[PDB]
Formats: C-alpha cells, structure tokens, sequence
RNA sequence: CUUACCACUUUGUGAUUCAUGACUGGGGUGAAGUCGUAACAAGGUAACCGUAGGGGAACCUGCGGUUGGAUCA
RNA sequence: GGCCGCAAGGUUAAAACUCAAAUGAAUUGACGGGGGC
RNA sequence: CCCGCAGAAGAAGCACCGGCUAACUCCGUGCCAGCAGCCGCGGUAAUACGGAGGGUGCAAGCGUUAAUCGGAAUUACUGGGCGUAAAGCGCACGCAGGCGGUUUGUUAAGUCAGAUGUGAAAUCCCCGGGCUCAACCUGGGAACUGCAUCUGAUACUGGCAAGCUUGAGUCUCGUAGAGGGGGGUAGAAUUCCAGGUGUAGCGGUGAAAUGCGUAGAGAUCUGGAGGAAUACCGGUGGCGAAGGCGGCCCCCUGGACGAAGACUGACGCUCAGGUGCGAAAGCGUGGGGAGCAAACAGGAUUAGAUACCCUGGUAGUCCACGCCG
RNA sequence: UAGCUAGUAGGUGGGGUAACGGCUCACCUAGGCGACGAUCCCUAGCUGGUCUGAGAGGAUGACCAGCCACACUGGAACUGAGACACGGUCCAGACUCCUACGGGAGGCAGCAGUGGGGAAUAUUGCACAAUGGGCGCAAGCCUGAUGCAGCCAUGCCGCGUG
C-alpha cells in the first residue's frame, strides 16, 4: 500500500522533471506542505499552490534553467524502514554545501544551514542537489 | 646424473599416462617413462621391444626409456 | 538483504583455512624420513624429482623436497622440514631445510649459500 | 556412646565420547590401458526434466512436461 | 542426525580432498548425413 | 666524564639481476641436472639451471618459514546481488512479527539543547624540559565518541481521545466464461460375436520374415455386446491461486467485470513457524478392460545390436476410497 | 540442542548470618523460565590497552596497571579485625623417600637450578647503599620485594670500520 507519502513526492518531482512536465500535482498534507516551501525557498522549484477544501491538491511549478532540470538530484533519508537522526555537531554538508538537507527542528523543518544556525539537530528529510 | 647407471630392458606391458613396466638385465622390473625427443619425434613403443633404460642410485624402481630397438 | 533480515541474521565471514596443517602454526617441525624416492611431475614438465615421506613429532606423515644437487637422506634420518609447495608434484606442501640435523648442506655450492646451508668458503 | 548431612569407593544400569579396528562402500587425480560412440550440426532415433522397468559400460523403452530444437523442402 | 512415508523415497544439509579455473553474451573463420540462388 | 700514548693502525656481509620489480654478458649444460610467489623456464648461441666477471638493493645485518590485518566493494552498516553467469519457495491462506492514509487536542517514551557527576594511572595526540642527539624519561593540555540524573524544546515517530473519506469492505441492477462437484444422454470410429454373399489370400517392410486364412479369412451387408475419447466449430479465444479446464441437457456451487446510487469509517500491505491445494509415474483394497503399451516372447539389422524396425503382449492407462508430495 | 524446572516460583511461622534473602526447616498456594533463544553441548580468565585500516570495522589480551580464580587431587573446619589460609591444621587418594617393617616424612604455578617436552626462551651472582614493607621507645634485625650485575643482534636507537 501507500506507507511513505514524502517519498512519492520526491519521486513525482524526479520523474517530472527527466519528463520535461511544467508543474505536478499530488494529495495535499502539511508536511509535504513545508517541505515544499523549504524547497520553494531554496530556489528549486517555481511556486506551490493548494486547492479544494475537501480533499485539497498540492501542485508544484518545476523550474528549468537552460532547457535543463534545476533539480538533478534528490534522495529520501530517514525512510519508514530505517529513521535518521543527527545532532548539531553532525548536521551533514550536500555537494560540499552548494546543495541542501532538509531537517525537520522542534522549531519545524529548514534546511542544514539554518538548523545548524539555531544550534539544533533534528531528523534528515532528504537530500537535494 | 653424476656418475648415472645405465642399463638395457624389455618393455612387457602398455600402462595409461604412456608410462610402461620394463623387466631388466638383472631381473628387476621397472617403471619406464619416455624422453623429450621420442616424444617430439612421434615415436610409439609397442610391446616386446628391447629398449635402453637410464637408471638414478636414488632409486630404482623406476627409469627413463631413452632409446627402443625399433 | 533488508535491514531487518541482517538484524534477524546478521552477515557471516569467510572462514580462512591453512595449507600447511601439519605444521600446526609451527614454523618449523621435526620429523624422521621414513622413505626416500623420487617421482615424476605434472604434464608441462618432465623431470625426475627427488622427494621422501617423514613422520613428525606431533603425529602426521607428509610427503616433502629436497631441493638442491645430492642429498644425504636415509630410511631414518632426523631433519627439520618448513613450509612450502613444489607447484609440479601433486600433494606435496614442505620443504626440508638443508644444512639442519641431519641433512647436509649442499658440495660446493657458491652462490645463494645461507639457502642451502653452506659455510663462507676459505681463502 | 549414638543419629543426621557427606567426599571417596564398590557393585549393577544407562547414557555419552575418544582411540583404534576385522571388514565393506563410494569419491578425486591421470600425456600413447581395454570396449564402445552416448553428447556437440537435424551429432545421423532432437535434446533435456520427474518417474518406473531393463542392460558390460557409456544407455534403451513406457507416461507426462519444456524449447535451453533444425526444416517447413 | 532429526522429521514425514505401507514402500519407493521426500525434506532439512556438511566436511576432508582437488584444480586454477568453471561460466554468460557476443565477434571472425572452419564444419553439418542444415537451407536457398 | 676528562687527559695522555701508538699506529691505519684492532673492525663488512646477505640477497637478487626474463615480466610484476631496481640491475646483463661469457662459459658449462642439453625438457637432463635443476629453478619456481604467479605468468613459466630447460631437448645445442639459455639475460630463467650451475660457475665466473659486472650491476642493483639493504648493511651489523641480510634472507626463508610461521601468524594477523590490508589490497578483497570477496559477507557489501558506511559499501554487492537474484530473466540467461551462483541466487524468486510449485501455488495459496494465515498467527507472532515488520510497516501504515488524513485532521485536531493532549502526553513527553524515542528525538534535540543546556547543566551536574563520572569515564583510575599508564598508553595515544599536542606543546615544553633532561640525558652530547636519538631510543628513553618527564611537566601541562587535549581526548576517552560511553553511562547516569536534573531542567527545557514539541517539527517527526510512539501512546491516549475524538473526527474524516481518498485505501479497504457491504447492498441494488446487469454481462461473459472448456471454473468446480453429481446424474443422465447422443453421434462417429477400433475390437469381439451371430447371420447372408463370397473365394482364396491378407498383413508387414528399405527388403523381408514372424503372424492369420477352407474350421470359410481378408472384402461387403444386417443385428447384438463392451470400453474409452469428443470430427467441424477451434481462434491469432476464454476461465482458474497454481496444477489445469473442450459433445449435449439438468441439479448444487465459487470467482471476476461494468453503470448509478446508498451504507461502514482505515476496518490496510506483507509474513518465519503453521495449514491446505498440487501434472505424470508409483503404492494399498475392490471393480472394469475396446484401443493402446514398460517388462517379456518371436522375426529382422549389424561384427556385435540386451536398440531404433515388424508380429504379439502383461502391469498401467479407466472407476470408488486412502497414500505419495 | 525446543522445551525446562518440585526448594522448583511465591506466602505464613520458627531457626541462622556482621547483614537482606529458600539462606535453612514445617505448613499452604501451583507457580516460575523459553523463540527478545530458556535448557543442553563445545570453547574461553575479564578490562585499560595492543596490531591493522582513511574509516567503519577485523584480529588480539605477551610486557606494565586494575579485577577475578587456583596453590599435588577431593572433602572440612579452627584461629583471627581479616583465611575456610602458596612456604598452617584434620581426613581421603596417587606418587616419592626412610625404617628396627612397628610405623613415619613431603608438595618450586617464590628466586637460582635439574630431568622431560619442544622449532625455541638466561646465573644454583652482589647488596640491603636507594624506595617500600614487618617487628621495635630507639639502636637495630629481617626482606630472591626492590636496586644492580651476568648470558642472548630478540627488538628499537646512535656510532665506527678512516
Ligand atoms: N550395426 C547396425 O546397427 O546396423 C547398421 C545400421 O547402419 C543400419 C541402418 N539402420 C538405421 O538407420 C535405423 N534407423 C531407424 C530405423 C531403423 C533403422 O533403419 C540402416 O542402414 N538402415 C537402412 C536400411 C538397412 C540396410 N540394412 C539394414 N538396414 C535405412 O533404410 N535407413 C533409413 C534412412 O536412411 O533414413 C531409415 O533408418 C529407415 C526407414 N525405414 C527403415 Cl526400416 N529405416
Ligand atoms: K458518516
Ligand atoms: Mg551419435
Ligand atoms: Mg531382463
Ligand atoms: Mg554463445
Ligand atoms: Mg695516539
Ligand atoms: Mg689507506
Ligand atoms: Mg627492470
Ligand atoms: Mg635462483
Ligand atoms: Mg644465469
Ligand atoms: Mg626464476
Ligand atoms: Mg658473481
Ligand atoms: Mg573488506
Ligand atoms: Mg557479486
Ligand atoms: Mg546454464
Ligand atoms: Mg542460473
Ligand atoms: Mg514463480
Ligand atoms: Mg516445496
Ligand atoms: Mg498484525
Ligand atoms: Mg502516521
Ligand atoms: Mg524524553
Ligand atoms: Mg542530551
Ligand atoms: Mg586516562
Ligand atoms: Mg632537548
Ligand atoms: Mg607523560
Ligand atoms: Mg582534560
Ligand atoms: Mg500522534
Ligand atoms: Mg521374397
Ligand atoms: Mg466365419
Ligand atoms: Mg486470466
Ligand atoms: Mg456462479
Ligand atoms: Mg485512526
Ligand atoms: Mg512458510
Ligand atoms: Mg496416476
Ligand atoms: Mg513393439
Ligand atoms: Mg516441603
Ligand atoms: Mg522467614
Ligand atoms: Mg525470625
Ligand atoms: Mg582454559
Ligand atoms: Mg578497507
Ligand atoms: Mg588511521
Ligand atoms: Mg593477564
Ligand atoms: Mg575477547
Ligand atoms: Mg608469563
Ligand atoms: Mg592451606
Ligand atoms: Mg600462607
Ligand atoms: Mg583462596
Ligand atoms: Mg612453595
Ligand atoms: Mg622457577
Ligand atoms: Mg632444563
Ligand atoms: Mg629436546
Ligand atoms: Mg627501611
Ligand atoms: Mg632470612
Ligand atoms: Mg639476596
Ligand atoms: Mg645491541
């Protein structure tokens, strides 16, 4: 069955992208909500919307720069399978740092840098490059 | 090879591996195998020949064929 | 494998086996030459080679050289035999020190002496 | 003086294991043993799998299945 | 060795020893009691 | 530790030199004697065997054997694989177990942050000091990734409570099918039996022979008995978890799919042990027996032919209930 | 190697220990342990550390320090603040030695050293001058702990052979 939602998103936005589709659109939850708007912020992707009251859609705009994905990498860790949890010392570097990490605070989800920052570990989301 | 022995013989019977059981001038029987040359040479030893037999103090039991009685 | 497979079962290494057992991790055995002969070697060589059959110390028979020109070996000489294989005879896995108890080392060799025990000639 | 607990011991019974050992069974290696040609081409009866019977051997036949089969003349 | 079977046997499943290989796909030729012109 | 005395005066060896791998030639030798970690060398000009000259590498040492890790991503946690190279159970159901859709509240177990105690000395690392330097000794720091407690954080996972309809399931209406079990019945054909006609061959093969025929065969017509399988439709088709399922009719019965609407409210996915189903051959008890057909008898073939070929023929093939797996 | 356990798991009351406790005894209950591996078998002194590796890991536990256990083999207790006690006691056993055969004596896994085993591992040395320990008011006595020497290219480091 369906047991792990945040991957079906980055595997939405992986295929999209080697497809050349303008936008994708999934079921709607509020992670998948900031994890977007992590990412949104980030520079990865164009824009994010949700839509309908009853069962609301999340729709992402994927970005190319030069006919070319800007997303050419992306990775779950901290699978249903297998949790991952790091300190502040252990906070990981992606692509030695031209990249993110995304990790879930008590303060919310941000990415390596900004956890790093506040002095916080945190779960792994995912990677991105 | 220092101070080798060297002896005649009579090849009795065909053994596999081309290897052969040799009674000797004196009695004895050995175990012969063949040479590079006769080797190289195509020559086949068949039952009954009379052939020369090169021997080693070390033991004898068993020689080296080093030439056949056509 | 999945993660909980390997926590059920985990991975299992190779188990390493020794070529000389006889030897029981020594470096080096005593043993008396039962028998001494010489046979043939492998299909690409041909030669005959000089080889003798001992009883160790700790109980096992073996089959092991004698390498080098002449030696002096007898149905119940005493000599020290070491690790090593003779790649043409099948199933022989030792070697016997010359110049070590009873084996003597080789005449008048001159190079490559200390392998053969043979004393710095003098001048 | 005497009672209980008890090591060691002697019997009988069983278990378990080491050493051997009369003997029987099969396995591996083989450059010029013997006897056949079973397989590789449609290998000259297409091969192979399970199973049953039979024969000095490599094998043959019955039943069912696969193509990891050639021709379609 | 254990379990199952009336029996054929099935299932679980080793080591000594030995060789420097064994194997899969495809390439160029030779060969076929394989085709075609 | 310092001073004086003599005189170069008292003090250098081990392995290797065909490629990996730094260093080549002469003479012996003839796949011999011998070398060898692997790739191999040696049968008449061997840089691979033995000696010599020369050279390379280490040096009071140099080589061999033994043992551990590495190279080995070759047990793959970091870090491998399963169509044909080794590797998906024959198929299905299911307990423990592993994982879990969406919203709100609460909790603080996992998780994150800070503090306290502890983590013996020696060892390791860093910075200095003392032995003529060095080995060695020694002062200060770092580190000891761990454990325990207290106080906070509330995104995620977990617990508790209440919701939701998108997963899953129930109801109504239709459709197709060799899906399964039981009972009847039809047609064609081989064999056997009776009868008429008929007349001496039939059958078989590469060629033959074995075999059958006057007691009347083979052929042809009429009637009867018995057993097993469904011409043609037939597919490039369909049903079933898999094995598998094909004449026609009736009875009992499972599953699948489509339309529109209503209902429950996550009720889910997978599964070590476990339980069922499972071609053909085979076993047990009792029936049946047309066609075949292991074993076996006979005729051929060949050098031989325990076979392929020809005439026969038992078990089996069929049925009912158990077994095998 | 799939079941194991009847003082077995709890409870009440005596007894016993420096102390809690089936630690022990009488009675009552019928539990307790196991697939998160009980029970059974083989193997093993444990740690700081050591070697290897980039790291995760792999192998290992000699020297030095901490902890544990044993003192010819098995059983037990006494004395004592502390032992069920390496150079203490009793009993049983094997072995060695003495004997008037009546019985008696002994335990180097302390330092040297001997036979034996093995490929292979040091002297039957000097001092208590230094540190530490036992007894003593002190002087002092004792200490094979310790300090030092002997043998060995076994290892690391420096130097010479002009
Ligand atoms: N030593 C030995 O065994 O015999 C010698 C062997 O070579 C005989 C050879 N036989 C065959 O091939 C078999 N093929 C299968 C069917 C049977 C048989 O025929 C053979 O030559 N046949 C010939 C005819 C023959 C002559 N002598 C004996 N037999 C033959 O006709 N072969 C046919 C062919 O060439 O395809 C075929 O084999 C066949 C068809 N019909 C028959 Cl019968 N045989
Ligand atoms: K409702
Ligand atoms: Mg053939
Ligand atoms: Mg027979
Ligand atoms: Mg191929
Ligand atoms: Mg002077
Ligand atoms: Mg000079
Ligand atoms: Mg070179
Ligand atoms: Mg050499
Ligand atoms: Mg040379
Ligand atoms: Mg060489
Ligand atoms: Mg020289
Ligand atoms: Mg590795
Ligand atoms: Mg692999
Ligand atoms: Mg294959
Ligand atoms: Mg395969
Ligand atoms: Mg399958
Ligand atoms: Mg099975
Ligand atoms: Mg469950
Ligand atoms: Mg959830
Ligand atoms: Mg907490
Ligand atoms: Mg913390
Ligand atoms: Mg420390
Ligand atoms: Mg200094
Ligand atoms: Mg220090
Ligand atoms: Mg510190
Ligand atoms: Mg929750
Ligand atoms: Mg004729
Ligand atoms: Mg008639
Ligand atoms: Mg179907
Ligand atoms: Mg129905
Ligand atoms: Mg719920
Ligand atoms: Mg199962
Ligand atoms: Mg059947
Ligand atoms: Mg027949
Ligand atoms: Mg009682
Ligand atoms: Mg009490
Ligand atoms: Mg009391
Ligand atoms: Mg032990
Ligand atoms: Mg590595
Ligand atoms: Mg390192
Ligand atoms: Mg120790
Ligand atoms: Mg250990
Ligand atoms: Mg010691
Ligand atoms: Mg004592
Ligand atoms: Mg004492
Ligand atoms: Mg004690
Ligand atoms: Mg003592
Ligand atoms: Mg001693
Ligand atoms: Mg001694
Ligand atoms: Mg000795
Ligand atoms: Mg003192
Ligand atoms: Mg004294
Ligand atoms: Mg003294
Ligand atoms: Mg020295």
């Amino acid at each position: 069955s369906m047991q792990d939602p945040i991957a079906d998103m980055l595997t939405r936005i992986r295929n999209g992208q080697a497809a050349n589709k303008a936008a994708v659109t999934m079921p709607s939850s509020k992670l998948k909500v900031a994890i977007a708007n992590v990412l949104k912020e980030e520079g990865f992707i164009e824009d994010f919307k949700v839509e309908g009251d009853t069962k609301p859609e999340l729709e992402l705009t994927l970005k190319y720069f030069q006919g070319k994905a800007v997303v050419e990498s992306i990775q779950r860790v901290s699978r249903p399978g297998l949790r991952i949890y790091k300190r502040k010392d252990e906070l990981p570097k992606v692509m030695a740092g031209l990249g993110i990490a995304v990790v879930s605070t008590s303060k919310g989800v941000m990415t390596d840098r900004a956890a790093r920052q506040a002095g916080l570990g945190g779960e792994i989301i995912c990677y991105v490059a | 090879k220092e101070d080798n022995i060297e002896m005649q013989g009579t090849v009795l019977e065909t053994l596999p591996n081309t290897m052969f059981r040799v009674e000797l001038e004196n009695g004895h029987v050995v175990t012969a195998h063949i040479s590079g040359k006769m080797r190289k040479n195509y020559i086949r030893i068949l039952t009954g020949d009379k052939v020369t037999v090169e021997l080693t103090p070390y033991d004898l039991s068993k020689g080296r064929i080093v030439f056949r009685s056509r | 494998a999945t993660v909980n497979q390997l926590v059920r079962k985990p991975r299992a290494r190779k188990v390493a086996k020794s070529n000389v057992p006889a030897l029981e991790a020594c470096p080096q055995k005593r043993g008396v030459c039962t028998r001494v002969y010489t046979t043939t070697p492998k299909k690409p060589n041909s030669a005959l080679r000089k080889v003798c059959r001992v009883r160790l110390t700790n109980g096992f028979e073996v089959t092991s050289y004698i390498g080098g020109e002449g030696h002096n070996l007898q149905e119940h000489s005493v000599i020290l035999i070491r690790g090593g294989r003779v790649k043409d005879l099948p199933g022989v896995r030792y070697h016997t020190v010359r110049g070590a108890l009873d084996c003597s080392g080789v005449k008048d060799r001159k190079q490559a002496r200390s392998k053969y025990g043979v004393k710095r000639p003098k001048a």
